[PDB]
């Protein structure tokens, strides 16, 4: 709910 | 690692920092907690995204020589592409881990450069302030707007 | 009061390899290798493959009677032979330039099967009812559906000549045969003329054939043989057949339409009502990732085949929870 | 008093790509890709190519009359066919192993065209004046300049035998033809003997030919055909021609000199008095850079062809003026 | 960038430094100006030059199988060389930018290490002296021969 | 009191190249390139190669008399021809599909040479003692050990027919010849029948041969020629020979065993009692390193051939002693 | 080099340090000598070992077209593998030298971070203590267990 | 007018 | 006599 990650190279970030 | 921070002078990671890749933990009279550095995390996501996208873009019985030439071609191309795929992934994995290490190191040095001798550098990624640093003060450190002259006198008295 | 700099850890067990270190646990990674298939033959762009079943390409194109269910199929996305693709040339002999014919069919996405020489009007003064037990059907002797066995009539095999002009606007595949009897007695009983000849000519094809009488080790109860020949008749051109014996004449021919991205595979997998962009002989595979290790033979828009067992790129961090 | 550390910026708008970032503006970069050509055919090492013009390799080497301007050219740096390279075999038929002959010519940098069999001394008791309207010139029937149509004389075509010993110190390309008339009447009118034969032998070549009479769909007003054959006669060896009909005899042959770095290209570009190290069918290109995206077919010392639209390496810095 | 200097703690470049790739800007009573570090610039030119030099070093109708094998060979080699060319340039471009970043970082640290606590480190690439530093003093810093003991007493008095 | 951080130096003179710098002296490095050989032909897995010596594959398999020392060799790890491998076809002619035969032998690791047709029981009413000075031995006219020259007996060459059933459980290589005399007189003196024929058939092979009489430029004192033919008779199948002239009959044939990792090389090196995992035509090479620059032709488990003169990886440090 | 230490602020190597790749030289009243850092040397040997292991894992006269296709295949594969071999070794050699540089830099920074202002940083890889540092003290520095509070008062008096 | 740059990987340096 | 170096990527270390 914090980052633009269209490929999903990072996780859900807790949200 | 190449830049000395991850699995280096910052010995381990934080399961408690859930909202980004790099960031901060603070403690003051108002309490404690983890906060991601959103700018460096987003920049790293952008770079790793570009990296991933870059990576993801018969014969009859009297024709044995031609059959074997066809097999040589197929086998040779397969050898080359297996090599290329495996080597690119090994090299890029090394570079990705070093990129993260660099990002942590650079964030650490940015804080160090803001604080100067208004804090003591422990050597494990942490700084102990020579002045009281409330939540607005902590946020100024995290946002790159820390005001060294504001606290220099209190800090010099305590550093003594 | 303190502030510390640090980095994310989690409960990921993903591992990746680097140049300096193997099996590094990381917080997030991406698989680059398609390593599963669905075990099915699927459609490409909504078009089903041609399943030859128990027939091979020869049995299909000559019309071996045991291949009758294939006769009306006119279009396909790829051609599938099975390990059981046995029904082919039922009368033994050599299929000349067979591998080149298969190569030609590998770029054909549809055709029209049509009568090039109607049975009862094309060959007057010859019998057209020859059958053989080597090509049986319903326990009865039969013959290729696309060819016609011409034999003597009333003790005579007069010289024949007929022609076909390609007005299809497309290349026409024409197949025919030449019979080589085991002995001179069968030659004379069937075709009368001992020194018979066949001539097949187009503008850019010409070949003469002779009886080549010879007793061979028997295959499928036959001491004689039948050789099979083909050519591609270009639009506007004419093919001419001339003979006083031994001609196994064309009856049906094929107007060919060419396409890109077809091929011939051998597979033990079954057809299902599934759709894919990439088919292998083991089953369909996804096409999103750059590499695959399922099979080197693929049809469609496919990842590149590699031998690798694992290809995984780290995206997150070295994972050091504590 | 202050001292600061910093880095160069300028007004460069050059951009490069990296793995982490695209379109980075940098102070200096180098193009690695040749991406332009000059639209001309040029000399290589001062030597002009052989421009076949309206002829193909067959028309040139057989001496199709419409190719007479090519006859005296003895050396070249590469061979250029046009989309208009139409004048080839003017009497219709098959040129046997034509693609292998082209492959051989692709490494020939010069030859000597010479009389292997002078017209009026080599074939006594035969006519040597056969011409055909299929090979016309000046609106008059003519024939290949390098071959000779032998026909009966005074109602007779006696058996002929002649030989040539290669004392050139180089491989000699020998070409000949065999005529296949449409019907037996033309066979007897031209060559008398219905069961005629031709024999061509060297130490490492031997082939027998027969009339192969057959009526074909007409090409260029001819129901008959002429097949064309060649061999390379090694130094010191002898070629022997024997015939009682149908031989289209060699008259001129070619002593071949081999070179490296030649080839055959098809091109619509025109010759100019330019010089290059690297020629493509679109035009000449420079050779200093490692890669080029103009054309996969190249002659000379050339960059490697790639599909890339851009290949640019940064040398200077990330450019951040302010 | 990996080393944190270019587009990092030194936020932008200098169009006014025309005579090299890395270097100095100074201000003292005698005036101001830009000067390239010629040694580091020449060394970098040498390395980039070596890098650039390293990078810059028919069938008939019944022969369709052979025609298609020839095409497979040509297409496969073209695929491989297009891949090799594009990937080498991407990788080397990343390394070149990181090389420049490193060179700037190393020059900054060399100055920092000469000056010690005779100057205050601002954090933007600049140092503010605790002593008057005239043109000979500035040149000694640029040339690596700065004399810390000469100025330590004046600086300690001003640092107070 | 002081403490300093530093790094190792030594007296190494090893140099390596990087992308930014050439000839960097380092404290330790590893060679990645095999760049020497031992100058010998060696065994692979304890098995010696077959050294054809002065013979080529044709002379060996036909049994050219000058190749008699090769006759009992039954297994080998690779096949070695020399620049002196001259003894082959001693009676001149064409060895049909010779290159395919060599390709077949390249995967044969052993065979059994056996009598397919015993000399004195297989061809009654024909002479079997034909020899020729073109295949001399001990200064006496001789003949191939594995073939048999059948000629007329008592002024007659009756039609012959014989067959062999492959009960070897392995493919059998069968070789034979066809004689083409220079003139009709020799044809009749040897085989009586001017219009002679030979037929060779298996289940999946059939060919007819004729005398093809013709006077050729003499090779090894022969105006006539002998062509050589072969086929692989599969287990359980039968080969049938039929003839009324010109047949050079099989006498010995070869039951073939296939293996992986064999090949044919040409070499001037001598055999020694050495062992290797990787053989080249220049000599044996080690197999521990990933690359080699000795020779592109290798047999065994080998490094990859490259053109490089040096491939050396640094492991230690930039070496700066002082 | 990229990390500035080898052939950088530590200008040369030590032939006297025979027992490892990176380490220490000390001088105190009890004497002097070289000692390898065994942990960093062993870790580097492990990485370089993994890197090395990763790197070390006829036609007749009428068939000239087929002969030339076979030659094209052989020549093209040879070109590709010669290129791959030479390029991988150049790239990995660059990375190996930078790895060693990083290892030296990280060891230097670990000592610097232990000592803080209890020593003066000369800038050539050396630290001059503001307190007497006997053999047990030196070993604590080499082993990462240096006790800054123990010596801070003596050092502050001498630093004055 | 300052550097040896035979390939011209840098600019004119103002001179 | 100090390190596990099974490939011998380092020298003898003086022992
Ligand atoms: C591994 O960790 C996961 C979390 O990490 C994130 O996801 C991973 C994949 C990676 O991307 C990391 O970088 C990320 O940070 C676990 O998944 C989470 O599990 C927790 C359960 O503890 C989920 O949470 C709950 O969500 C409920 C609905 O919103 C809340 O009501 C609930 O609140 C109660 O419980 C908490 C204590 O957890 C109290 O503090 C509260 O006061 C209240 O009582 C929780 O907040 C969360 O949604 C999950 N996140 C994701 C992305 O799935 C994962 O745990 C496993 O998976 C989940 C789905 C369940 O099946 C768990 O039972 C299971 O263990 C970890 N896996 C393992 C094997 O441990
Ligand atoms: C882009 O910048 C260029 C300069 O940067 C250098 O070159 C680029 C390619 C890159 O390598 C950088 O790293 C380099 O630093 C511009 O080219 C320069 O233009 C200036 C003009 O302002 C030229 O200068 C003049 O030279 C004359 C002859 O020596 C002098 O007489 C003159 O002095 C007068 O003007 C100055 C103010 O400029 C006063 O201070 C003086 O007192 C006096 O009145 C100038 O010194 C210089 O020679 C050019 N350098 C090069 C290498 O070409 C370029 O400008 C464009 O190109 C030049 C050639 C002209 O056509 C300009 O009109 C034009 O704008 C810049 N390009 C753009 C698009 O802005
Ligand atoms: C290059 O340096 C080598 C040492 O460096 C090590 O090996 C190299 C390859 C590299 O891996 C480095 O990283 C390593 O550190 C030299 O080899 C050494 O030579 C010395 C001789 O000076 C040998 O030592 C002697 O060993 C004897 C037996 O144990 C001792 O008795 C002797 O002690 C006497 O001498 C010393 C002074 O040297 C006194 O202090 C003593 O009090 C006593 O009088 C020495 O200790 C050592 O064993 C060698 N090491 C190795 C690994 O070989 C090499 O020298 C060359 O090679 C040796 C074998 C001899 O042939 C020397 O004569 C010869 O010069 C160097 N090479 C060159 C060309 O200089
Ligand atoms: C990595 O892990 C896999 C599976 O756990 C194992 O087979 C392999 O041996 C491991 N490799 C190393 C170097 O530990
Ligand atoms: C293809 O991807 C989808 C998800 O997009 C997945 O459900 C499916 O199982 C995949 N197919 C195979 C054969 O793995
Ligand atoms: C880079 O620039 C080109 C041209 O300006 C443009 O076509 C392309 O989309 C740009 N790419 C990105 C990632 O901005
Ligand atoms: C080749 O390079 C020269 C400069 O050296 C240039 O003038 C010419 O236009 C180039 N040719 C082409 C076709 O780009
Ligand atoms: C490197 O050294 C070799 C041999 O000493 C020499 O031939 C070569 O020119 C050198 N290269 C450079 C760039 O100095
Ligand atoms: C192979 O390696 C051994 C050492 O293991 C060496 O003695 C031998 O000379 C090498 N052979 C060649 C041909 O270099």
């Amino acid at each position: 709910c914090l980052y633009r990650d269209p490929l999903g190279v990072a996780g859900g970030m807790g949200c | 690692g190449l830049f000395g921070a991850i699995a280096g002078f910052i010995e381990g990671g934080w399961t408690g920092m859930i909202d980004g890749w790099y960031g901060y933990h603070h403690q003051n009279e108002q309490g404690s907690g983890y906060a991601a550095d959103q700018k460096s995390t987003q920049n790293a996501i952008n770079g790793i995204t570009n990296k991933v996208n870059t990576v993801i873009e018969e014969f009859n019985k009297l024709e044995k020589r031609m059959e074997n030439l066809n097999k040589k071609v197929d086998d040779g191309f397969l050898d080359i592409w297996t090599y290329n795929a495996e080597l690119l992934v090994l090299l890029e994995n090394e570079r990705t881990l070093d990129f993260h290490d660099s990002n942590v190191k650079n964030l650490y040095e940015k804080v160090k450069s803001q604080l100067k001798n208004n804090a003591k550098e422990i050597g494990n990624g942490c700084f102990e302030f020579y002045h009281k640093c409330d939540n607005e003060c902590m946020e100024s450190v995290r946002n790159g707007t820390y005001d060294y002259p504001k606290y220099s006198e209190e800090s010099k008295l305590n550093r003594e | 009061d303190t502030i510390c700099i640090g980095y994310h850890a989690n409960n990921s067990t993903d591992t990746v390899d680097t140049v300096l270190e193997k099996n590094v646990t990381v917080t997030h990674s991406v698989n680059l290798l398609e390593d599963s298939h669905n075990g099915k033959l699927c459609r490409l762009k909504g078009i089903a493959p041609l399943q030859l079943g128990k027939c091979n390409i020869a049995g299909w194109l000559l019309g071996n009677p045991e291949c009758d269910p294939l006769l009306p199929v006119r279009s396909w996305s790829y051609i599938v032979e099975t390990p059981n693709s046995e029904n082919g040339i039922c009368y033994p002999g050599d299929f000349i330039d067979y591998e080149e014919l298969r190569e030609q069919l590998s770029s054909v996405s549809s055709f029209e099967r049509f009568e090039i020489f109607p049975k009862e009007s094309s060959w007057p003064n010859h019998n057209t009812n020859g059958v053989t037990a080597a090509c049986s059907h319903e326990g009865k002797s039969s013959f290729y559906r696309n060819l016609l066995w011409l034999t003597e009539k009333e003790g005579s095999y007069p010289k024949l000549k007929n022609s076909y002009v390609n007005k299809k606007g497309k290349e026409v595949l024409v197949l025919w045969g030449i019979h080589h009897p085991p002995n001179s007695k069968e030659q004379q009983n069937l075709y009368q003329n001992e020194n018979a000849y066949v001539s097949v000519v187009t503008s850019n094809y010409n070949r003469r054939f002779t009886p080549e009488i010879a007793e061979r080790p028997k295959v499928r109860d036959q001491a004689g043989r039948m050789n099979y020949y083909w050519t591609l008749l270009k639009p506007g051109d004419t093919i001419i057949f001339e003979a006083n014996g031994n001609l196994i004449a064309p009856m049906y021919a094929f107007a060919l339409s060419r396409g890109f991205g077809s091929g011939i595979i051998t597979s033990n997998a079954s057809m299902h009502e599934c759709n894919t962009k990439c088919q292998t002989p083991l089953g369909a595979i996804n096409s999103s990732l750059p590499y695959q290790n399922i099979h080197p033979v693929t049809i469609g828009e496919c990842p590149k085949y590699v031998r690798s067992a694992k290809l995984r790129m780290v995206t997150g961090l070295r994972n050091i929870p504590s």
